[PDB]
């Protein structure tokens, strides 16, 4: 059976017959104790110094909002000046929401600028179960890629889910599970989060958040001896 | 000639200007990746002479690992664009999926040379599912979107295996059963350069 085939004569995507889309729970539970209060601070990205940011983040999941989102905007013009290697820890990480474009290319420039090396890309698959064009474009573009980088020293690299309506660009909450899952450090820093994306465990800096609680000293303080290496995946400590 | 026709070679020394030209190519490369097969150099996927085989059309390259990286700089140096990239979830017969994460796709890229015209932008999605067969084995989807994307044009592809072998495809590989040419230009080409049938040097 050609589900190209199918979807060439139907509007059904191949991906909409994808069918099922222990501990792995209790894990889940270790992470939910170790986790820091969720912190968040309004901030202009490109006006704003992000050194100011502090301490050096373990992870850094990085989502601007693309030109391509929608059909303020970032082109990657704007995201590859972003000075992202002044706040990353020396063996850290880095997820980037990458759309579907040009920024296949182009996040991969940035993740070379920034000092990372591409170890997973990460595709979220849009079914369109629910309701059956770049000039550039050969094909439909039915996917968005998450590019995760590593610098220094269970899961499938997959998420499917249903396009969301259109002009609603938020990105599947199992990338959080996904980095999560990984147990990379607790210092997790989300940029260009919303107050939709605010999450414990994680450090949202955004343009267009309405409260902000961010303090340098409070944040440093969760991460302060003899808390400095923990995985977030351990208990913590007595 | 619409037929299957196929070439048995070493595509880093085959003289592949007596192919003519093509509207649309694939290759699935022996990416040097560490740790299987024969591949090849990053020096010999940079040096092979892609850029003859088209002068308007596609470029579907197959990449997986660090090759992810290098075949955007192949694709590149072989003077394309890359405009789309497609992924094959791999599943099995009943329509479930197969370092730091399990793998559930393979990646091909997709690249334009030129100002090809006259093809049908949009017919098929950046999405395949298909059942995974052998190892290092192509699904056969790819060959329908290709089609209807530019149907009758003359397509090729390199580091093809016998069951790749298609109409309008001539195949290049080292694993196919000796020269089937039945293009006439490309038989007297052939004949020309290859005056006695030996592909060295
Ligand atoms: C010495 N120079 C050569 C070699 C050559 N070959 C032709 C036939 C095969 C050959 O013998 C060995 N290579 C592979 O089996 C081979 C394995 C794996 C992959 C990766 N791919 C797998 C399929 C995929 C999932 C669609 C995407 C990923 C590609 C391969 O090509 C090399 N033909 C001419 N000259």
């Amino acid at each position: 059976n050609d589900y190209c085939q199918h979807f060439v004569d139907t509007g059904h995507r191949p991906q909409n017959f994808i069918r099922d889309v222990e501990l792995i729970r209790l894990k889940d539970e270790l992470i939910a104790k170790s986790n820091t209060p969720p912190m968040y601070l309004q901030a202009d990205i490109e006006a704003f110094d992000i050194r100011e940011l502090t301490p050096k983040f373990d992870v850094i999941l990085l989502e601007p909002p693309l030109e391509e989102y929608y059909r303020k905007c970032w082109t990657w013009d704007d995201i590859m000046k972003l000075e992202i290697d002044e706040i990353a820890a020396p063996r850290s990480f880095i997820f980037l929401w990458c759309g579907s474009g040009e920024g296949l290319d182009l996040g991969r420039v940035c993740l070379r600028k920034w000092g990372y090396r591409r170890c997973e890309d990460i595709c979220w698959i849009k079914t369109n179960k629910n309701n059956p064009l770049d000039p550039k474009a050969v094909f439909q573009r039915t996917k968005e890629h998450c590019l995760m980088g590593i610098k220094g020293t269970v899961d499938i690299d997959l998420i499917i889910t249903e396009e969301p309506e259109i002009g609603n660009i938020e990105k599947p909450v199992e990338i959080f599970h996904i980095i999560e899952h990984f147990c990379l450090g607790r210092r997790r820093l989300h940029l260009f989060g919303r107050d939709s994306t605010i999450r414990p465990g994680w450090l949202t800096v955004g343009p267009t958040l309405t409260n902000s609680n961010y303090n340098a000293e409070t944040y440093a303080s969760y991460f302060s001896a003899p808390n400095s290496y923990l995985t977030g995946c351990t208990e913590e400590i007595e | 000639l619409f037929p299957p026709q196929w070439i048995c070679c070493d595509i880093r020394y085959l003289d592949v200007s007596i192919l003519g030209k093509f509207a649309v190519v694939m290759a699935d490369p022996p990416w040097d990746i560490h740790m299987p097969y024969g591949t090849l150099t990053d020096d010999e996927m940079r040096r092979l002479n892609i850029p003859v085989l088209q002068d308007d059309g596609f470029l579907f390259l197959w990449v997986t690992g660090r090759a992810m990286e290098l075949g955007r700089e192949c694709l590149n140096l072989w003077g394309y664009e890359r405009v789309d990239e497609i992924i094959w979830v791999k599943t099995n017969q009943l329509q479930r999926i197969i370092h730091w994460l399990n793998h559930g796709k393979e990646h091909c890229l997709v690249g334009v040379k030129g100002n090809p015209q006259g093809f049908n932008q949009g017919l098929d999605c950046d999405v395949i599912v298909a059942e995974v067969r052998s190892t290092s084995h192509k699904p056969d989807e790819i060959y329908g979107m290709i089609e209807r994307l530019s149907p009758g044009t003359r397509k090729i592809e390199l580091f093809g295996r016998p069951h790749n072998v298609q109409p309008n495809w001539i195949t290049l590989g080292n694993q196919l059963d000796g020269i089937h040419l039945l293009d006439p230009d490309v038989v007297a080409r052939f004949k020309q350069r290859y005056p006695d049938g030996i592909i060295s040097k």
